[PDB]
RNA sequence: GGAUAGUGGCCUACCAUGGUUUCAACGGGUAACGGGGAAUAAGGGUUCGAUUCCGGAGAGGGAGCCUGAGAAACGGCUACCA
RNA sequence: CGGUAAUUCCAGCUCCAAUAGCGUAUAUUAAAGUUGUUGCAGUUAAAAAGCUCGUAGUUGAACUUUGGGCCCGGUUGGCCAACGGGGCCUUUUUUACUUUGAAAAAAUUAGAGUGUUCAAAGCAGGCGUGCUCGAAUAUAUUAGCAUGGAAUAAUAGAAUAGGACGUUUGGUUCUAUUUUUUUCUAGGACCAUCGUAAUGAUUAAUAGGGACGGUCGGGGGCAUCAGUAUUCAAUUGUCAGAGGUGAAAUUCUUGGAUUUAUUGAAGACUAACUACUGCGAAAGCAUUUGCCAAGGACGUUUUCAUUAAUCAAGAACGAAAGUUAGGGGAUCGAAGAUGAUCAGAUACCGUCGUAGUCUUAACCAUAAACUAUGCCGACUAGGGAUCGGGUGGUGUUUUUAAUGACCCACUCGGCACCUUACGAGAAAUCAAAGUCUUUGGGUUCUGGGGGGAGUAUGGUCGCAAGGCUGAAACUUAAAGGAAUUGAC
């Protein structure tokens, strides 16, 4: 019963079945091919440093409507081209092209999150200085 | 293609006992039958049996009186080291005050706490309980 | 029903089971002394026989096979051994 | 058109040639 | 079930409990082991022999009445085949469907036939050679099995 | 037989045709130095170990060698490549 | 959530949580019985391969010293009771597995001692004011070593005896102390005769193979026979329409259509009987007779003696359509050529017709190839209908016996049905889809949210059409099953 060898001998074809199933396991695949090396724009890294190339408004995916403000960028380690969300309203008027930003993933393990189509990171510091601190006037940031 | 003769005797014995029947038949019997069935006696799981000759492995009668549970097999027969007997009594039996693992043992065949008294191992068989 | 005795069954009951269903096993056949009507020589046959026996004395045959027992011929006479 | 797999010896000849250009 | 269908029957021979000699029967022990002898050597089988005593005498089994086998029997007066019945049988069977589809080639179902029958000699011929009956590299094979058996 | 501190296709001459494998050889990959160990655990498990101790390898890349009980040494030498 | 009337945005009050700390990103562990040995799922939700054979692998029925007496006897409990152990009597080859022991560096881990002012630590420290206790112990898979046991699971032995004991009497051969070329003598092996013995073979599986007997079937191959019908053709009587649709037109016809009568040819097919019936591995199989070879079930006081179950590789067969070459070419008919384009039930219809439909010799290998349910084995359940075989009856009829047909009782095997639920399930429902948190009879295959996609790429098979194997980037919050109630 129950469709698998139960013998004392078998244990070879017991663990050879187990290795081949576990490729349907989402996750555990990942690991085994190095996907985050050969693809998707940090290169397995938490964070990366950019260059903000020009600004965008993207308009909100249906029923909602707004339309969210976002930047691309090019990431100076690799050179690939990526665009960015500016948290907290008016932030947008601390960033202007040629600066240079941290970025982080937004949250959802490389998913897009909320109304944002095709949004899959969010600007952290702004040419040294964290945008939670500019937004809350704890700090100044100079121009270049 | 039997492959266990222990295991269908067992069997038998549950599907009566689930339905209050007094008294049940199997076939064949084996040396390793009627041993199992000594020490489900000894504790009082069931009442007397008889043992039928035929020039043919022959078959049992047994009577029932009610007590019985549940009894089974446990296939295949893996070793068991004396650290290992407190490991299979926690998943097998109801409580940790009654019912009995069985043991095939260079010794004999025995309950678990036989086993203990003697301090000797070997191989599992089965539960009563 | 639920009680019963397994180790006594009633004969007549014992006697309607197929015969590898029995308590113990057994055959049901049986054999023959028979004497053709001639010959004073008797000879035993097997009731479910196979063969056409033939009387020892001469070629006169005594039964002929079927699917089941075999069939007797005519003029002969028999015991039940 | 065929796909292609990186052997060992061309991803480290690539790594320390792009290295090359950046110094 | 069957070994090469899907048939359950379950019909055979039951034989009985006594282990000794029926008190009607009153043949000695020399007597029929003359006949045996004398059967073989006018070329039956084991199986046809055992048929022959059951019916046209009172033999119920020769290994109750004597204390030996049939096969035993012949083998200790050195009547014993080059091959056993069985086999012989097997390869028989299997020279006479080959020989039909010589003649039609179009008959789909006697092809299908033919392996089954020669799955079963291989299978019995290796028992044999384990057992040391037939002597090693002994094989079956299409082209000689005609001669083997005539 | 030569060579070595010494055993051995370690190397040479003559001769034989062998050796491994579905109980996975051979080939490919590792963002792979091995182990004592670490994190999380009802039990059974899963993931990690460049890094305080033990063992191995290397001194920009390859090759060669002197002195010495001990080195194919690099805070010793010689040549080529960069 | 937000379109003024904001419990969710922004600010002010108040309140909550953790607190010298609190939040965010990425990876990994638990949650996850969503990787399942313990411990999942595969009728309808993802998932049983068209079918059968078969090698590696995994797994495999029962049986051989059992019982009974007599001493010693340690531990615990209140002399005596239980539990452990030894001895004696009664006819008295090779492995796996388990116990014990030696081994497995220190640090780390578990853990004993000790008021670092407590603690994380450390290995110290006490006592009179010279004296003195310590720096324990355990664990550590597998492999190797030594040792006790003999259940379970394997392996070997005496059958052309060539066997055992031989303590019975010859022969050959080889080594040597001692005490003196050679003998005695001690010890090796081998050959022969007498003699002793209970002289030496487990059962016969409601496992399997083989023989035999009377049967059974729309199972297969080759040959042969019949039946109307359809189309066409030749004769034949009569005289205007015939066909077809919802309606009509193209078409055929006074040289006679359609209709009637007598004959003939060709190719295909096998009505009614025909069913909750049969056979085959599946695809599938229906007129008669003959030949050839095969098969299940039943009967059996026949024979052999474990010969078995499932199955990667590999192999045979595989509807319809389709491909290559020859034959045939009635009917129907992808493509193609044509008639009408009017009318909402009859809205898709009429005419001609190529390939094809049949057959021979080679290919292809797909189907809702379906019971949408893998094979082998045991148990839980009862009744009378039917198909095949067997047994009994003082039974009916054919006839004065046998046989045949029928009736009643019983039994083995098969396609189904009705009743029943200890049970199972999300439910519909289920004799298995039961004997599963009270979780283990043996064994093969497949699935892991929905798309991208049976796509791309590599390989392999094919004349071709195509078959088999088979991704990822990226994208998304559902897609899906069963069963209730009922708007305009």
């Amino acid at each position: 019963g129950k469709g698998k060898p139960r013998g004392l001998n078998s244990a070879r074809k017991l663990r050879v079945h187990r290795r081949n199933n576990r490729w349907a396991e989402n996750n555990y695949k990942k690991r085994l091919l190095g996907t985050a090396f050969k693809s998707s724009p940090f290169g397995g890294s938490s964070h990366a440093k950019g260059i903000v190339l020009e600004k965008l408004g993207i308009e909100s995916k249906q029923p909602n409507s707004a339309i969210r403000k976002c930047v691309r960028v090019q990431l100076i380690k690799n050179g690939k081209k990526v665009t960015a969300f500016v948290p907290n309203d008016g932030c947008l008027n601390f960033v202007d092209e040629n600066d240079e930003v941290l970025l982080a993933g937004f949250g959802r393990k490389g998913k897009a999150k909320g109304d944002i189509p095709g949004v899959r990171f969010k600007v952290v510091k702004v040419s040294g200085v964290s945008l939670l601190a500019l937004w809350k006037e704890k700090k100044e940031k100079p121009r270049s | 293609t039997r492959s266990s003769v222990l295991a269908d005797a067992l069997n038998a014995i549950n599907n009566a006992e689930k339905t209050g029947k007094r008294q049940v038949l199997i076939r064949p019997s084996s040396k390793v039958i009627i041993k199992f069935l000594q020490v489900m006696q000894k504790h009082g799981y069931i009442g007397e049996f008889e043992y039928i000759d035929d020039h043919r492995s022959g078959k049992i009668v047994v009577q029932l009186n009610g007590r019985l549970n549940k009894c089974g097999v446990i296939s295949p027969r893996f070793n068991v080291k004396i650290g290992d007997i407190e490991k299979w009594t926690a998943n097998l039996l109801p409580a940790r005050q009654f019912g009995y693992v069985i043991l095939t043992t260079s010794a004999g065949i025995m309950d678990h706490e036989e086993a203990r008294r003697k301090h000797v191992s070997g191989k599992i068989l089965g539960f009563v309980y | 029903v639920l009680v019963q005795d397994l180790l006594h069954p009633t004969a007549a009951s014992e006697a309607r089971k197929h015969k590898l269903k029995t308590l113990v096993q057994g055959p049901r056949s049986y054999f023959l002394d028979v004497k053709c009507p001639g010959c004073l020589n008797i000879t035993t046959v097997f009731s479910h026989a196979q063969t056409a026996v033939t009387c020892e004395s001469c070629s006169t045959i005594l039964c002929t096979p079927t699917g089941g027992k075999a069939k007797l011929s005519e003029g002969t006479s028999f015991r039940r051994k | 058109k065929p796909d292609k797999q990186v052997s060992k010896l061309q991803r480290k000849n690539k790594a320390k040639q792009l290295r090359a250009q950046r110094i | 079930g069957r070994m090469h269908s899907a048939g359950k029957g379950i019909s055979s021979s039951a034989i009985p409990y006594s282990r000794n000699a029926p008190a009607w029967f009153k043949l000695s022990s020399e007597s029929v082991i003359e006949q045996i002898v004398k059967y073989a050597r006018k070329g039956l089988t084991p199986s046809q022999i055992g048929v022959l005593l059951r019916d046209a005498h009172g033999v119920t089994q020769a290994r109750v009445i004597t204390g030996n086998k049939i096969m035993r029997i012949l083998k200790s007066n050195g009547l014993a085949p080059e091959i056993p019945e069985d086999l012989y049988y097997l390869i028989k069977k299997a020279v006479s469907v080959r020989k039909h589809l010589e003649r039609n080639r179009k008959d789909k179902d006697a092809k299908f036939r033919l392996i089954l029958i020669e799955s079963r000699i291989h299978r019995l011929a290796r028992y044999y050679r384990t057992v040391a009956v037939l002597p090693p590299n002994w094989k079956y094979e299409s082209a000689t099995a005609s001669a083997l058996v005539n």
